[PDB]
């Protein structure tokens, strides 16, 4: 299962 | 800034004349990801070639497997034609049964 | 033995050719099991291994929500990194991310990973402590401040020590017949004269899983690292891998050369010679 967030860089 | 593809052309199983197999063209170690890959039969582009989903190695370079079903013979010539931003012209790598 | 889970993301801008493409693939060891592509006719998380198919609609919908949100976040990140490097709006750029967890042979967390790159160069990485960052340059230091503000490292540590290991162990059980099966290499040595005084010895390894293998040539029991032509390990297309190692040897000295094969699937390592 993937990590639930990608935080804007 | 850019990395040129490594190209290997080979079969899934050891080649046997008149026996169905898969012709593979593995392109790897390239960057950026856009790449054009064709499998050729006597210099002619083969249709319905499939490919793996885009992924990459620990050094960030990309890799893809292009493949198609084929029945090798003693006379038919197979090859892989690759173009990338790093190449002045498409690179053609011939299939060799012992490679 | 040891196992890992990894997700690989590729976000690629393409000025004048629409919005950036976002690709996500998931692996357990050398087995891909999911894909998401923002360019697909109907973008959704799709299975790529038979053992993941049993996951329910809630699993597929959860994955698709995450990847659809990442598609948007990475479009913003590409815009930002373009600005950080004062780059023109004309060129195509790529952000890559690779993250996941490694288990030891006892199934316990060995270590976690979270790494990002920009145009194929390291950009920012989560340190092994899962608490601090290594920023490659002053651009990556801006991302590092944003990620500290959103408490990204703490959220990643909770995931890597938690959901990552739990789901990896679930997949290893559901796919145990393939994921926990090491297929040994089928090996042979070929001989081809290159001239009257020299011949090529090629040591083949076929049909093995996982991809990790050691193929070496020795001359009189001495490693021939410099004189060996080693091809990159390559996929067969049926889950297995292939590799070969070749040495050009003087005619009549073939028996002084030995090929050595190390792989997880072998009852014992191999020493092979050319068998005329």
């Amino acid at each position: 299962l993937p990590f639930d967030k990608a935080t804007i860089m | 800034i850019q990395r040129t593809p490594k190209i290997q052309v080979y079969s899934r199983h050891p080649a046997e004349n008149g026996k169905s197999n898969f012709l593979n063209c593995y392109v790897s170690g390239f960057h950026p990801s856009d790449i054009e890959v064709d499998l050729l039969k006597n210099g002619e582009r083969i249709e319905k070639v499939e490919h793996s989903d885009l992924s990459f190695s620990k050094d960030w370079s990309f890799y893809l497997l292009y493949y198609t079903e084929f029945t090798p013979t003693e006379k038919d010539e197979y090859a892989c034609r690759v173009n990338h931003v790093t190449l002045s012209q498409p690179k053609i790598v011939k299939w060799d049964r012992d490679m | 033995g040891s196992h890992s889970m990894r997700y690989f993301y590729t976000a690629m801008s393409r000025p004048g050719r629409g919005e950036p493409r976002f690709i996500a693939v998931g692996y357990v060891d050398d087995t891909q099991f999911v894909r998401f592509d923002s360019d697909a006719a109907s973008p959704r998380t799709e299975p790529r291994a038979p053992w993941i198919e049993q996951e329910g609609p809630e699993y597929w919908d959860r994955n698709t929500q995450i990847f659809k949100t990442n598609t948007q976040t990475y479009r913003e990140s590409l815009r930002n990194l373009r600005g950080y490097y004062n780059q023109s709006e004309a060129g195509s750029h790529i952000i890559q991310r690779m993250y996941g967890c490694d288990l030891g042979p006892d199934g316990r967390l060995l270590r976690g990973h979270d790494q990002s790159a920009y145009d194929g160069k390291d950009y920012i990485a989560l340190n092994e402590d899962l608490s601090s960052w290594t920023a490659a340059d002053t651009a990556a230091q801006i991302t590092q401040r944003k990620w500290e503000a959103a408490r990204v490292a703490e959220q990643l540590r909770a995931y890597l020590e938690g959901l990552c290991v739990e789901w990896l162990r679930r997949y290893l059980e559901n796919g145990k017949e393939t994921l926990q099966r090491a297929d040994p290499p089928k090996t042979h040595v070929t001989h081809h004269p290159v001239s009257d005084h020299e011949a090529t010895l090629r040591c083949w390894a076929l049909g093995f899983y996982p991809a990790e293998i050691t193929l070496t040539w020795q001359r009189d029991g001495e490693d021939q690292t410099q004189d060996t032509e080693l091809v990159e390990t390559r996929p067969a297309g049926d889950r297995t891998f292939q590799k070969w190692a070749a040495v050009v040897v003087p005619s009549g000295e073939e028996q002084r050369y030995t090929c050595h094969v190390q792989h997880e699937g072998l009852p014992k390592p191999l020493t092979l010679r050319w068998e005329p």
